[PDB]
C-alpha cells in the first residue's frame, strides 16, 4: 500500500 | 503449565493494528506529497  | 496464554499475545496484536493504523497515516502525507 506505501510502495504503490 | 495449563495457561495457554492467548489474550495478551491478542493485547499486543492491538497495538500492532495500531501501528499499522499510524503507518497508513504516514503513507498517506507520503503519497500526497
Amino acid at each position: 500500500l506505501v510502495s504503490r | 503449565t495449563s495457561a495457554l496464554s492467548l489474550s495478551n499475545v491478542a493485547g499486543v496484536f492491538y497495538i500492532l493494528v495500531g501501528g499499522l493504523g499510524l503507518a497508513m497515516l504516514v503513507a498517506l502525507i507520503e503519497f500526497a506529497y
